[PDB]
């Protein structure tokens, strides 16, 4: 049947918009963590998108603590931590409002838990 | 059925608005169609409340989306729709607050445009007024649109996903076009408006789900 | 399959009674009244329209010296609208057409006339359409000094009408069917400006002799 | 058909017209500054119009009478003899009547000589 206009829909996590909403979520996550280590994304458990005045991205992602610190320069390689007390996990829900023609991203709903 | 026509010049179209983060394009598209028929039958241009429709059209999902056909059914069965002034837009879901004494327009039903027929849409736009239409607005080339007549080969002309309002048709620099009003603010497109390719084989599925209300 | 009683005042279709005064503009109050009701039906808002618009501008009528309702309806159609009472308040005196373009308050897409002498038709029209402009014989003293009840007078000329009122309903009172009419003679006439005229009594006062309503 | 609210010719013997003529005579004398009473000889044209009430348009011939302006025997008052003592006049009145208020009102009036 013909879907409804403006309704959320499942999203491929490899899109040029989902990746960019994810990298935005990670950036705000690290700024909202007392954890020393920088955190990066492990996987995207679920990615939904919704067309509005711009795009709403609904991302359920598994986050993980890396060995590299919060303020390293060449923040391009950051492996997950090996030792049991070096590593940490979390399952996070982000709702990101993007306006492509304004070039803006905005985190409107956020919620992390252990995993 | 003229070859050029712009219902903004005739005083049928309210200023462009911004739906924000709410999937309420169907409410803006249908409200603007009602604004057009209110002008044709009364001579007054009064902005109507998409929030009314988002909140009270119980067969749609409010900010989770909806159809323009259902919005018209609501105004018919419900027996009215409030004005934007009496029921302003907030861009979020909430309980119905329809104020019957502040109703500003009614609706005696709706008639759908035949699927695929751009001549029929042209005919309808000419005799009726602004028409609610559905398109595939998901491409980046549509998000970053600025000038000219929009055409993109990758536009899904089978599954549409966004409601807008055809406020006229014409030609520009040799290519026939539709004149569509969007609800993404004046900062999108061309002061909130765009030109979509006309008679280019149902570009973006513009006739796949077009409708208008009867007053 | 049509209602036995209807009263468009309750439904919010009727503006308050006015007084035409020395000016002979009953036709303009009636026409504006039928347009008021038909605007309420189409849009939902009730706005008092301007009879002075019609008195001054319906050039094919004689302003304060008389006119027809069907003509008034045809003016607003070809003129493309009519102003509201607030924008064009009534003065009860002839003057130049001060119609104000951008102050369009209502439109008109033609008119229709009731079959002459068919009260059954007028009943359906009131039920389906709304308040119907009609013409009666309002010249007798019994009508001038009407105050209550179902007006009936065997001397009411059911052949030559001379006054425009506005039917706004019908029904029964103490077992006598009647029409409900809004006059333009102020609230001190009649029953706060209204009356009940005999219905289904052989076209009493010629009520269906020249009845019409506008199309929107 | 016939237009609604259009003035039409009327018979001067009608109750409403006689009542309107008497009012015109009273108002005519009230603002004349005269010696003798002055009533109407005949109505030469009468028109009535239907409104919020009734407008009367009367053309009458007036003439000074024997009786004084303040005597109460106004029932039988004939007219003076010579034209010098008569002062004939052709008056045109305009009377707004509202029967359910008991109102009579003189809107317009003037008088040439005859
Ligand atoms: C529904 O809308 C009407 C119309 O705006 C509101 O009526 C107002 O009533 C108050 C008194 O209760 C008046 O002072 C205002 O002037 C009225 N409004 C207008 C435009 O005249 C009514 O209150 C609303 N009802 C609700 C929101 O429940
Ligand atoms: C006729 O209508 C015009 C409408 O264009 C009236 O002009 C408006 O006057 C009001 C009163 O201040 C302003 O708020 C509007 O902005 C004016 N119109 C525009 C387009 O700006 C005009 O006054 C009316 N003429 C009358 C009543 O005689």
């Amino acid at each position: 049947g013909p879907r409804m206009l403006g309704a959320p829909e499942e999203a491929d996590a490899n899109e040029e918009g989902v990746r960019r909403a994810l990298d935005f979520a990670v950036s705000e996550y690290n700024k909202g963590s007392n954890d020393a280590y920088h955190s990066r994304a492990i996987q995207v458990v679920r990615a939904r998108k919704q067309l509005v005045a711009g795009v709403n991205y609904f991302l359920d992602v598994e986050m993980g603590r890396t060995t590299c610190t919060k303020s390293q320069t060449n923040l391009t390689d950051c492996p997950f931590h090996d030792q049991p007390h070096l590593m940490r996990k979390a399952l996070c829900s982000f709702q990101i409002y993007s306006v492509p023609w304004k070039g803006t991203h905005s985190l409107t709903k956020f919620s992390c838990k252990n995993a | 059925v003229p070859d050029s026509i712009d219902y903004r010049k005739k005083g049928y179209v309210t200023p462009v608005k911004n739906q924000g983060q709410c999937g309420s394009c169907w409410a803006f598209s249908s409200a603007g169609a009602l604004e057009g028929q209110l002008k044709k039958k009364t001579g007054k241009l009064l902005a109507l409340s998409p929030q009314n429709l988002v909140d009270c059209v119980t067969e749609n999902y409010g900010c989770g989306g909806g159809y323009m056909t259902t919005a018209f059914q609501y105004v018919q069965q419900n027996g009215g729709i409030d004005s934007e002034d009496a029921y302003p837009y907030v861009g979020q879901d909430e309980s119905c607050m329809y104020n019957a004494t502040a109703k500003a327009a009614k609706c005696r039903g709706y008639r759908e445009i035949p699927v695929g027929n751009e001549k029929a849409l042209k005919r309808a736009v000419a005799r009726v007024g602004p028409i609610s239409v559905s398109i595939d607005a998901s491409l980046a080339s549509f998000q970053f649109y600025s000038r000219g007549v929009y055409y993109d080969e990758n536009c899904d002309r089978d599954n549409v996903n966004h409601a807008v309002l055809v406020v006229g048709y014409g030609t520009q620099k040799g290519s026939k076009h539709w004149i569509i009003k969007n609800s993404w603010g004046e900062s999108w497109g061309n002061k909130g408006y765009a030109l979509l390719a006309r008679n280019k084989n149902n570009a973006c599925g513009i006739t796949n789900m077009a409708s208008f209300p009867k007053m």
